[PDB]
RNA sequence: UCGGCAGGAGAGGUA
């Protein structure tokens, strides 16, 4: 789906398989966070369904023994002073030592400031010992998290369930036609893109000689020249697009390890899975009721959230006992008006716009020797469309490996561009999740004092009861980063900015910052930065010291009576689109043994009316609806046709007959040497075979 | 035996019914659902299923 | 056997309602009586 | 940091790191 | 009552339709047998001679026979007996 | 009403469209009409507007845990590929809007259409069939809007000032229209106390008795009200003959009003009234100023002192153990008993610091959502957590989520946060088997007659008397004595009878019995019915879903199994 | 450019002083552009006249109860503020009401100052029962909208000139709702359904006829900066 | 007391794209609905011109790369969406961009017809090395609003034409501010200060006048009774 | 008028 999902798949520890456990046998004690998982397994990233606790992820600093036991590093301390010697310890060796905590005040020399520190004793017992017994210390606050959990800013302000959902939903984002890096990040996004391997890096140092849209030529210092090719519009395992673009000039000097070309979800070497949008937190006429989302129309007129999806279709030409199938344009069964987009070989031409029920290749089957030709042509399935971007034909006569029994192969690729619409799923990094309820014109949207409309509206009733307050902090910091700030130091550095670095005392508009996962921006710092931001073109400050702004109403014109929270937030598009979930059916294919409708969307199937849905019908008292749903719509072979004829002709619906599954059951019972018979009011078993 | 065979322990109930030569009268909700008949509740009972409706004399005379 | 049929139905309809009332769920007593009525419908033969 | 060409992303971190991932 | 005018499928109001019948299970059969009589009249009038009665109340432009049956029931123009 | 995509309604209604297309001379044969429909020619978008007129459909969401998981609506053609659902049926369907899906079914014959239009219509199914409480009720945003509107703020703009000498009343209004015109100019606030002359609103009982006495001909009779504008605009939504309320609309008050309307009025005015309550709630939710920022989650003022005191009290116990007095369980127990009082002092300081016009307070004080435990966790201190075995850890979490937990606190917070999800996932597979077992045993109980004329019954407690001589109402009387039929007449002190045999037990009968010195009553119950097969209507009593006596032929057996099992995933034990 | 489908106004007389105008079909988005400005032009632009001050006799101070009448001064004000009056003059006029005797003083007793008229001469002002006399001197001026009492400071000439509020508007309650219609295969169109309720001195149809003449001359100051500007033609009537 | 001073308009020019308009003295209250009526008519129904199709020579679809250009066709397309064009004729007009050799393709290399004028002679369209040429044929049309891509085989076209999305609004940002005069002696009024910023095709005083024609012609189906 | 099809197992997900 994207580079993060591919990287996460290769770091998974699974407790099932040929030699382990089962989803049914596993109980409730194998799905718990043991105290010995600290530094070896992530306690947050885990599935949400029946596989909760049976699948996990390796931590960032963990490594495996030559025996199979996971290790983790520590810093050795002696005489109350932290050294800089790293030793890797297994879970069986760290229970005989006292291990300190990562968030511990350390002076310049390396002595603990606090008299007592929080440690971890033998059996995972947390205690407050006086700092004079410590023997080891953590290496970093992010030692216990995985690579996808270490990408959520302000993680310590979020509940465990919401961080779990945020980590699971960061792997479902789709690549967009244009990418942009977060305004507020964590710093893990740079080495999560190089190690994933979806970028192009230089293996040696040199200058760039030639750059085009599909190749880069680098001249090395010794004399050798190396050229790198690109994958333009390639289809991934899940139908997404994998496109690489160069980000270098024609005279740049390149050092070994530098990123040369971008990738699917990459912006200048760092992973970018979404976009920055201006948010307002307020209810709006009930259109964002119960986790719905309101969008703007500027996100459709400017292609902000647009993705490319590619499809692939195949067909095979083989021999037969009556002849040999051949691919050709000549088909004596269909007209000449629908055979205008085919070439002299029976295939479509590149650049043609196909639609549902259209023709892709033309193939006929002989029936034996004329007038023996039947029609079997590959056609576009129901509800599909898009341009044709490539055709790959394999033949037997041109010395190509082919399965035995077939003569020719052909593949057709069809691509489309999808915009945002109602029913599509959006998400954030903190657990926010909902479908789009409405898309509004830009004149119907609340706007700031200078006339800037907002891009998305989120409801305030869902934040307090779910304990994910990291999103509000993210919006505050995003607004501060977007606008830019400057701290006054005329009378010395203020008291709240004592611990800030010297490069964070001033910033430019559209700046990028980084807040690590467990050591980032405090709240005094945010509160002090919210009152230092720069003005806009005119000397006005729209957002006050609380992070709230006064908005106008775009439908009535009057200002809203109270200030509303405004800011910038990072929004991703999830791979759950409504165009792939709509389905309907009146009649179609049926089964073979029990002549019920088929199942599934690809086979044009029906919807199950299960056991629990019959109890509701019986509790309502609806005796005719249930009978019709169970006989003339599922199994009554003779009544289905009469019902269709009556509906078309406008007459009354006939009386249901008897289902076929009952007869199948009776023959099943009779095949186990059971003498089951259907009697009448006076004996004289009924035949139950029709025929008269 | 039809209502008990579809609940649990199909083999045991089928064996006992075969040995005892039991007979089913098909007078329940589950059996009427299985064989494809009107359930004996709600609008499927005799009082409501045999209603006869005809226009009143005055309305028929007027029109 | 000690008390009689009438007291088992009170003990049952009360012990079942306590569990649901502890967590704050309101169900009428006429819904549990329908199911308790079906639990006492048979007789065990001593001598035939 | 530690990568030849990378965007300049300033950080709020107050602790130093003795190891690289 | 003191209600506003109903629209669409909620006309006529059922609290008055239920005053002409014994329960809500007999109204279903009443309406569903008058609708079938109306449909038989419509589909047999253009062919030959029939024995049923046409809509006792003035229909609309394209109205379903169930709506006409319910309007006839509400206007006290029919009668029924129970089995 | 619902909303149906055009491309789905075209496929669901194909034969009806083919018939209409052939009838209107838009095609020649059935095959031609089929091809034209399948090709989506522009001639098929006009017949598919009278084809689907007054043709109901059925909407279903899985799991179907009770009757209201299936309901019948009237389709409307919308633009898009998603179905539009009413906000007031989400409680019955148990459906949020973060990715759920529902299925559509189409009735065909006349009987199925009549059943869908009469038995299953959404506007007919408002009361819950298990307890008789309303399901289609305002919630969440509507509750906040209707609680903001009907709130009285002392000392506001343009309130009533009973002045003399300088100027008169200065704040008495002659009609609601004048009050609205004044509020459109900024002179008057919606939530400011005023005096307004009302003409078309029914006065309360005491005011009516004092003024008109015999009756209040409210179409044109004028009185005086001391209320706000929001209360008048709220009472203009209730029916015409409903007396003035004049109260703040907590969720309990709204539920009481809806229940009274459902029990005293036809079922069409209730459906017409909830739809305009939803409108007013949604309109006033967006102008109430509820928003979240990090400067509204106020912290306790004096918290570190409390914590230091309750940490010294613990270090004494620790010293003691270090020398020796207790073994281990005594230590852990006294540490738990110190860190279970420190969280309560923090709680009671947080519930005294927060003002009453805070956005976080008015969401839990209006009954919309949430508790105060979550508010204490967010802004106070999390407290004690549990180990994987299930016992409290003697070390607490002293930091709120507004300040951020540390690495170790966050790690030990997950031990009892994973157990919740795993047990939630394992208590959904043992409740559905209990429900399946309950349905099968009680599937042959059906109301068969009207009265068995039996004389047996059961005894109901119905309140008890204190030693002083004052009756104490039984705490559990709505689910044991209400909606039942008497078996013997209720007599008192060898006197007359207040109620007679064979009468339902509403609240008037209950209060009449209680105000005469009667405790023990004899009712008719299903446990003692004389009917051979099934039960009779009189013994069962009143149907909770409709509020009247039961109908001959109902399936009282499946509702009893779809009631006791519906709320079994909430039994956190 | 042309509109495609020309909107049309239609009325639906409910009562005698209440109607329901419908304007459809409106292009997507033009239902909220025409609603709030028609409501505001209807409720704050039509001129009219109303009582702006009274001077009841016998009240040097404490305005509690007047000798003889069975009502407090606040009920007298509430009953002398719902008078549908109209005047064809310019400067403030003056009226007088002097009824002495057991009876029921009504609006049919204020002698009109040759030019101003009372259109509802059947309303009850007070019930003089305890054999007394009422003498009220009112000042009826003209204006527009709802003006709150203009508290003065004459300090001498206002011996007891109680200032009242003035409802100059001839319209009393306007409400609007924007619906949706279908024109072909395109839904999401618009339909405005106003609801004007007036007094007894103007008809509900002259309001949306004199509120389209103070807005075709307020939005006509823009279409005069450049006469040829290529707007949107509506088509022949 | 009834006022008589009829509202009067007055403009002030701060640049060649931004302007302000004062409209005093309105009636107490009627100051925000006129501002919103004009902002809602200025940001929706103003006619203009936009490009609607391109035709490079050698390309067939939009999912490919040309030889010698450092971008694909979807980036030339997403960079040809910020071109401010103008027109005077109601019929499609074909422009022509033909550049070759080392350099950078800009918008000043599009030889316009006679009636079309490009107002951005300094935007970016691509970068060329000494191995590629760009031959584009842009089609300009007039209209109103935002119309999505007009499909290919649903308009009778060939197999080389690439449809494009067209935005026809010549306006960028509009806001207002009211200065209320709430004095005693009940002599109140208002004052609206509109600000209109247009892109570069229409002067800030021809957009207010197209919205004034639209609103002087939509509020006329009300005064048809009197 | 020729002519004409739809079983199992495993893995990962959404509510
Ligand atoms: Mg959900
Ligand atoms: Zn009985």
């Amino acid at each position: 789906n994207n580079p993060l999902s591919g990287l996460t798949h290769k770091r998974r520890l699974s407790a099932l398989g040929p030699g382990g456990l089962s989803r049914e046998r596993a109980g409730l004690e194998v799905r718990d966070v043991h105290p010995s998982h600290y530094g070896r397994m992530c306690p947050i990233e885990t599935p949400e369904g029946p596989n909760i606790g049976l699948i996990g992820s390796l931590s960032v600093y963990a490594r495996v023994n030559p025996f199979g036991f996971i290790e983790t590093p520590y810093r050795k301390v002696v005489d109350g002073v932290v050294s800089d010697e790293i030793v890797y310890l297994t879970a069986d060796e760290e229970d005989r030592h006292v291990v300190a905590q990562a968030n511990s005040p350390i002076d310049a020399d390396g002595r603990f400031v606090e008299p007592r520190v929080l440690v971890r004793r033998k059996a995972g017992e947390v205690e407050y010992v006086p700092s004079s017994e410590v023997d080891y210390m953590d290496v970093s606050p992010r030692q216990m998290v995985s690579v996808a959990t270490a990408m959520i800013p302000f993680l310590e302000h979020d509940d465990a369930n919401r961080a779990l959902m945020g980590a699971n939903m960061q792997r479902q984002a789709v690549p967009l036609v244009r990418s942009e890096a977060p305004l507020v990040g964590t710093g893990m996004e740079l080495r999560a893109a190089i190690d994933a391997g979806d970028v192009v890096v230089a293996e040696e140092s040199g200058v760039i000689e030639e750059v085009s849209a599909d190749y880069i030529t680098v001249m090395h210092d010794n004399g050798t020249r190396r050229t790198y090719r690109m994958r333009k519009f390639a289809r991934s395992n899940h139908g997404t697009c994998a496109n690489q673009c160069p980000i270098v000039d024609a005279g740049d000097r390149v050092e070994a390890g530098q990123v040369i070309a971008d990738g699917p979800c990459t912006d200048d070497g760092e992973m970018a899975l979404g976009k920055n949008l201006l948010v307002a937190i307020m209810p709006w006429e009930g259109h964002n009721y119960e986790d719905a989302i309101i969008l703007s129309n500027r996100l459709v007129e400017e292609d902000v959230l647009t993705s490319i999806h590619i499809e692939e279709h195949e067909i095979d030409a083989r021999d037969t006992k009556l002849g040999a199938e051949e691919i050709t344009r000549d088909i004596p069964n269909i007209s000449d008006e629908v055979l205008a987009d085919l070439d002299e070989r029976g295939i479509v031409r590149i650049g043609a716009e196909v639609r549902d029920g259209d023709i892709l290749v033309g193939k006929v089957t002989p029936k034996g020797e004329a007038r023996e030709v039947r029609d079997t042509s590959l056609k576009v399935p129901h509800g599909e469309s898009g341009k044709v971007i490539g055709i790959r034909v394999f033949s037997r006569e041109d010395e190509d490996e082919l399965p035995a029994g077939v003569n020719e192969l052909v593949r057709v690729y069809v691509a489309q561009k999808r915009k945002i619409s109602d029913g599509d799923k959006l998400a954030g990094r903190h657990g926010n999740k909902g479908v789009i309820g409405k898309i509004l014109p830009v004149e119907d949207m609340p706007f700031l004092a200078d006339g800037t409309p907002v891009d998305i509206i989120l409801n305030t009733h869902g934040v307090p009861r779910r304990m994910n307050i990291g999103q509000i902090l993210e919006t505050h910091l995003g607004w501060c980063a977007h606008s830019g700030w400057k701290v006054d130091a005329a009378k010395g550095v203020p008291d709240w900015a004592a611990r800030l670095p010297d490069e964070l005392l001033e910033a430019q508009p559209n700046a990028i910052v980084s807040t690590p996962v467990f050591d980032g921006a405090q709240e005094a710092e945010l509160q002090g930065l919210l009152s230092c931001t720069l003005p806009n073109r005119d000397g006005d400050v729209l957002v006050d010291a609380d992070g709230k702004a006064m908005l106008f109403d775009g439908r009535s014109g009057e200002p809203f009576p109270y200030p509303v929270t405004v800011g910038y937030m990072y929004i991703m598009k999830l791979h759950h689109l409504v165009d792939d979930k709509i389905h309907a059916r009146s009649t179609g294919p049926y089964s073979m043994i029990t002549q019920q409708p088929l199942g599934g969307k690809a086979q044009f199937g029906g919807q199950r009316f299960g056991e629990m849905e019959c109890w509701a019908m019986q509790a309502y008292g609806a005796a005719y609806t249930l009978q019709e749903l169970l006989t003339i719509k599922s199994d009554d072979t003779v009544g289905r046709v009469k019902v269709y004829e009556a509906i078309v002709k406008g007459e009354n619906i006939p009386e249901p007959g008897i289902p076929e599954s009952f007869k199948v059951l009776l023959k099943e019972l009779q095949s186990l040497c059971l003498n089951v018979e259907v009697l009448s009011s006076d004996g004289a078993a009924i035949e139950l075979r029709e025929g008269e | 035996w039809l209502s008990a065979a579809s609940f649990q322990e199909t083999t045991r109930v089928l064996t006992d019914a075969a040995i005892n030569c039991r007979s089913d009268k098909l007078n329940g909700l589950k059996e009427n659902v299985i064989i494809g008949k009107l359930i004996p509740a709600g609008t499927g009972i005799n009082r409501y299923r045999n209603i006869a409706v005809q226009p009143t004399e005055e309305a028929r005379a007027a029109a | 056997r000690v008390q009689g049929p009438r007291e088992v139905q009170i003990h049952l309809v009360r012990e079942v309602q306590e569990v649901y009332r502890a967590q704050g769920v309101s169900i009428h007593d006429k819904h549990i009586e329908v199911i308790v009525r079906q639990m006492l419908r048979r007789v065990t033969i001593i001598d035939s | 940091n530690s990568v030849p060409g990378a965007p300049n992303r300033v950080s709020f971190a107050k602790l130093r790191e003795p190891l690289e991932v | 009552g003191g209600y506003d005018t109903p629209l669409g499928i909620t006309n006529p109001p059922i609290d008055e339709l239920l005053d002409r019948v014994s329960s809500k299970y007999a109204l279903v059969i009443y309406a569903a047998k008058r609708a079938r009589q109306i449909n038989d009249y419509y589909n047999q009038l253009g062919e030959g001679i029939l024995e049923y009665v046409g809509p006792l109340v003035e229909p609309g432009l394209q109205e379903k026979p169930l709506s006409i049956a319910l309007r006839e029931i509400h206007a006290d123009l029919l009668e029924h007996t129970e089995g | 009403q619902c909303g149906l995509p055009k491309l789905m309604a075209l496929e669901l209604f194909k034969p009806f469209v083919m018939k209409r297309l052939v009838d209107l001379n838009h095609a020649q044969n059935i095959k031609s009409a089929k091809r034209m429909v399948e090709r989506q020619r522009p001639q098929v978008w006009d017949v598919l507007e009278e084809v689907i007129a007054e043709h109901p459909v059925l909407l279903n969401r899985a799991p179907t845990l009770h009757r209201l998981g299936i309901q019948a609506f009237e389709p409307m053609l919308v633009e898009g590929k998603a179905i539009q659902l009413h906000p007031l049926v989400c409680e019955a369907f148990n459906a949020d809007f973060d990715g759920d899906q529902m299925a559509v079914h189409l009735p065909l014959s006349a009987e199925a259409q009549a059943e869908a239009r009469i038995l299953m219509l959404s506007s007919n199914n408002i009361l819950s069939p298990a307890s008789g409480r309303p399901l289609a009720m305002p919630r969440l945003d509507m509750v906040t809007g209707l609680y903001y509107l009907t709130t009285e703020v002392p000392g506001d703009t343009g309130e009533y000032q009973p002045a003399s000498g300088d100027h008169p009343e200065t704040g008495v209004y002659s009609s609601p229209a004048e009050a609205i015109m004044a509020a459109d100019r900024g002179v008057l606030s919606v939530r400011a106390k005023i005096k307004v002359r009302l003409t078309q609103l029914r006065p309360p009982v005491e005011i009516e008795a004092e003024l008109f006495g015999h009756s209040g001909w409210q179409p044109g009779d004028a009185w005086m009200a001391e209320t706000t504008l929001g209360r008048v605009m709220f009472n203009e939504l209730l029916p015409l003959g409903y007396p003035f309320v004049n109260k703040q609309m907590h969720k309990k008050v709204q539920a009481a009003i809806i229940n009274d309307l459902a029990e005293r009025y036809p079922m069409i005015v209730v459906a017409q009234t909830v739809d305009k309550l939803k409108d007013a709630g949604f309109y006033w939710a967006t102008r109430s100023g509820v928003t979240v920022s990090m400067a509204d989650v106020l912290v306790p003022p004096r918290k570190k002192e409390i914590l230091d005191h309750y940490e010294e009290r613990a270090d004494k116990v620790e010293k003691q153990f270090q020398r020796g007095a207790l073994n281990h369980d005594e230590r852990n127990e006294a540490l738990v008993e110190i860190w279970k009082e420190a969280t309560d002092e923090v709680g009671q300081a947080l519930r005294e610091h927060y003002p009453d016009d805070n956005p976080i307070i008015t969401i839990v004080d209006s009954g919309a959502t949430g508790n105060f435990t979550q508010t204490r966790t967010l802004a106070g201190m999390k407290g004690l957590v549990t180990n994987p075995k299930g016992e409290f850890i003697p070390r607490p979490v002293k930091s709120s989520f507004r300040e951020g937990l540390t690495v170790l606190e966050y790690f030990i917070n997950t031990h009892g946060a994973r157990k919740g999800l795993a047990d939630t996932a394992l208590r959904t597979a043992d409740s559905g088997y209990l429900t399946r077992r309950l349905v099968d045993v009680s599937q042959d109980v059906i109301v068969r007659e009207h009265d068995c004329q039996t004389e047996r019954g059961i005894v109901v407690e119905l309140a008890e008397r204190a030693p002083d001589g004052t009756l104490i109402r039984d705490p559990y009387i709505e689910t044991s004595a209400y909606a039942r039929t008497l078996g013997t007449d209720a007599v008192d002190e060898a006197g007359n009878v207040i109620v007679e045999r064979g009468q339902d037990l509403g609240d008037p009968e209950i209060d009449a019995l209680l105000a005469a010195g009667i405790t023990q009553v004899k009712v008719r119950s299903v446990l003692t019915c004389a009917t051979s097969t099934g039960v009779c209507a009189t013994c069962y009593g009143r149907s909770m879903a409709t509020g009247k006596l039961v109908d001959i032929g109902e399936a009282v057996g499946i509702v009893a199994a779809q009631s006791i099992g519906e709320p079994g995933t909430q039994l956190t034990m | 450019m042309l509109i495609s489908q020309r909107p049309t106004l239609s009325e639906d007389v409910l009562t005698d002083n209440r109607s329901q105008f419908v304007i459809e079909p409106l292009e997507p988005g033009f239902g909220y552009t025409l609603g709030n400005s028609l409501r505001r032009t209807l409720l704050s632009s039509i001129p009219g006249a109303a009582v702006t001050s009274i001077r009841i006799d016998g009240v040097l101070h404490e305005f509690t109860t007047v000798p003889g009448v069975k009502e407090d001064v606040t009920e007298i004000i509430l009953n002398l503020k719902s008078l549908v009056v109209s005047s064809e003059e310019d400067e403030p006029v003056t009226m007088y009401l002097r009824k002495q005797g057991p009876g029921e003083v009504t609006a049919g007793d204020i002698v009109p100052p040759a030019g101003v008229t009372v259109h509802n001469p059947g309303m009850h002002i007070a019930t003089l029962n305890d054999k007394g006399k009422l003498e009220v001197e009112l000042v009826v001026e003209r204006g527009r909208g709802y003006v709150p009492a203009v508290q003065n400071r004459a300090s001498g000439a206002e011996i007891g000139r109680i200032p009242v509020d003035s409802i100059y508007s001839p319209v009393l309650k306007v409400t609007y709702k924007v619906d949706a219609t279908r024109v072909e295969q395109r839904t999401d169109f618009d339909k405005l359904i106003l609801d004007v309720e007036t007094k007894n001195s103007i008809s509900p149809r002259d309001a949306l006829a004199s509120a389209g003449k103070t807005l075709v001359e307020l939005f006509g100051l823009a279409r005069e900066l450049n006469v040829e500007a290529e707007g949107i033609e509506i088509g022949p009537s």
